[PDB]
């Protein structure tokens, strides 16, 4: 016999960080020693 | 494209001067030279070598 108006709210995820990984960096920062080998793979980093 | 760092532009070297030398070498030439069985040990810290 009688209504009214009812409001809600609903979130739904659409984006997400675009994180980026250095490979290189991440494995041989700073040292020539660890680069001599990491680039005896290469492509590992390569395909990540 | 890769990475890089920052090159370093001096060096820091910190040091405590005025301290005895070891003497390691008053050790194991001494002429008590002891047998495996009683086998002798000295400890040398806070010293220069
Ligand atoms: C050997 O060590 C003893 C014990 O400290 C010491 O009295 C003696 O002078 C030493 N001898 C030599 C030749 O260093």
């Amino acid at each position: 016999t009688n209504f009214t108006i009812a409001g809600h709210e609903e979130f739904i995820q659409t984006s997400s960080p675009k994180v980026t990984i250095d490979c290189s960096a991440f494995v041989c920062s700073n040292y020539a020693a660890c680069h001599d080998l990491l680039s005896e793979y290469g492509t590992f980093c390569d395909n990540i | 494209l890769s990475g890089f760092t920052v090159k370093p532009v001096a060096t820091v070297y910190r040091r405590i001067p005025n301290l005895p030398d070891c003497d390691i070498d008053n050790w194991l030439n001494n002429v008590s030279v002891p047998s495996p069985l009683n086998w002798e040990r000295r400890i040398f810290s806070n010293c220069n070598f």
